């Protein structure tokens, strides 16, 4: 995990480039930042479980019929 | 690292019916777990084939998107082969999604979670383990 | 560069009997061939339930150290999902493994090399050819 | 509960920072480090602090390392 | 039977061929394949000449693929 | 760039008490750290035998994805054989792990860090660092 | 491909006796067999103390050039560590360098050859073989 | 295993770049060729097991205590 780098700065704010061998999930379009002493932390948003236990259900005909052949 | 599979069976049980003792062995283990792309194949034809596909690929997608999806490789593929043919020699039957499934984790050392345990216990060199 | 998918077909077809316009066939269109993990899932299994399985693993080495192996991946399975729940509509069946190397092929656009076009017909918008 | 964009710059992911969770002024060197989809952004030369400061093993953990000998 | 020396070239290991197993002069590009420590040099476009008439499947090959169906 | 190797003792010591005077010591010298592969095997277990696992590898992880991880390779293998023949000559006792630890860092020319020295006094031609 | 990891108990008793139905199983499978680096550091060290080192270790080194040898890597050392405690939760006893063995061949899914099987049949999930 | 190439002649022969896709072992350093066809094949130098189990054989001392510490 270890990678250094330079913080540059956007049109707005401080940026920081992700090295390769450092760089999130691709898949990962939107990030919650957590501020813990001079260090920053970032986080894929919303990937808990708890909000997706809680959240959206799939419709009750979505079923165990798995049709694996046998 | 990753440590856990998921097997399809699971998977369809926890979408399904989100038990809470499922979510806490998901809350521990968030980062240590994954589906091969076989699992991925089988949601995305259960989603396709429902009355509200577009809801029910929204719902498959928030679940995916905080798993790691493996891509069922040459590894997977050879470990599945082995394992088609040491149950055929025995007698034991599993299904094809199944077999391709234990090799794909057989093939990367991972432990199965699954609940259809009884299948799966017939598979060598694979550690089981039910969260349900 | 690539082009053509190997069906598990055609290539155990190939591999059982080595026919000889299929050797000029595979010479010619070298670099342009390849098969899905799927089908080395079942060349694999055929050696290691025969009866002289590290005999007939090194045919297997040649055979498939001269083409690509491509990972199932998340676009196959999307894919494959989609092919599924399409001959739920048609109400045509196909086989397993087979509908995973369709989808397989239709996530990549390569052309489906067969010996056994009947199958894959069913299935809508693919380029097919046969090769035997 | 400050949430953000990811950027796609020098063929890489990068990070908008907003003003309200800004490092300071201090830093100009940062090593990121890599655990599941988190990255963790320290001040070089402050690697550390934030292991250090943050969570812990529990009680029992390798009370002896069981090397024969 | 004939013996040979590994070269090291163009940053790869490459293989001096000495006259007596020389390929013919027809052939300028070659594929080379990989299986296990040998590797397998055939003009390109002859690829799978070596495969054809070489070693061969036990009879008892796959006599049924075995997909359910 | 690499420098220290740090040794089980040391890492456990760390990971467990978490001293001040530890932390200035690697704050200071990030980039230049690294572990055995053994020695990772070893905080991996006592996570693992733990009545809090996933709790203990989530801190393992921090710290191991802070350094460098060296495979044990055939170089270590040599000078580890070395060393215990070594140590037969002089008939002085050293734990399993902690030999292959030591052959690693001469294999590659590195400087054991640790909080206990007694151990590795005892092998030859290693620089040895006690940051307790 | 690789297939089979050998255990150091089978290499010591093949170096030995160079028996001919072990010759006749390396023939069959050359190849498709492996040591953990683990391994070669124990030989090593036994040719390193034995009186004709030079000797021996030029026997070690033509039986290890017929060899692929793999690097005690991450992976070997985690499943490693999982395996320490599988066994020490269950009380079953194996040694720290068949463990380090067990869990290599695991983490990459080789087949363990051993005759020392009674050992090793103590670890899970794990495919073990006796070729002597 | 797939990979093309073009040969090259050197002062006294043909030679063949092995790109890094297929090169060997660089363990390797003698190779016996091996001509089928118009097909070359190599192979790394007295490498099958009958020449290690009819050849050379370690002391007597070489033993099986093996000092796994227990």
């Amino acid at each position: 995990g270890h990678m250094e780098n330079t913080v540059f700065l956007s049109n707005r704010s401080q940026a920081v480039r992700l090295p390769k061998a450092v760089a999130l999930p691709e898949n990962v379009k939107r990030v919650e930042v957590i501020a813990v002493g001079r260090t920053r932390i970032i986080t894929p948003a919303g990937e808990t479980w708890d909000e997706w236990f809680d959240g959206n259900s799939v419709s009750a005909d979505f079923m165990d019929n798995r049709e694996q052949p046998g | 690292m990753l440590k856990f599979m998921l097997d399809t069976n699971i998977c369809i049980f926890t979408i399904k019916n989100k038990p809470a003792s499922v979510r806490e062995r998901f809350n521990l283990n968030q980062g240590r777990m994954c589906i091969s792309s076989v699992t991925l194949m089988e949601v995305i034809y259960g989603a396709e084939k429902s009355q509200m596909p577009e809801r029910n690929l929204a719902v498959i997608e928030g679940f995916v998107s905080r798993i790691d999806v493996l891509d069922y490789d040459a590894a997977a593929a050879t470990h599945t082969g082995q394992i088609r043919a040491e149950l055929a020699l025995q007698g034991r039957p599993v299904g094809p999604f199944d077999q391709m499934i234990a090799g794909h984790a057989r093939s990367r050392g991972l432990i199965i979670v699954t609940n259809n345990t009884r299948e799966f216990e017939r598979v060598g060199g694979l550690r089981i383990e039910d969260w349900s």
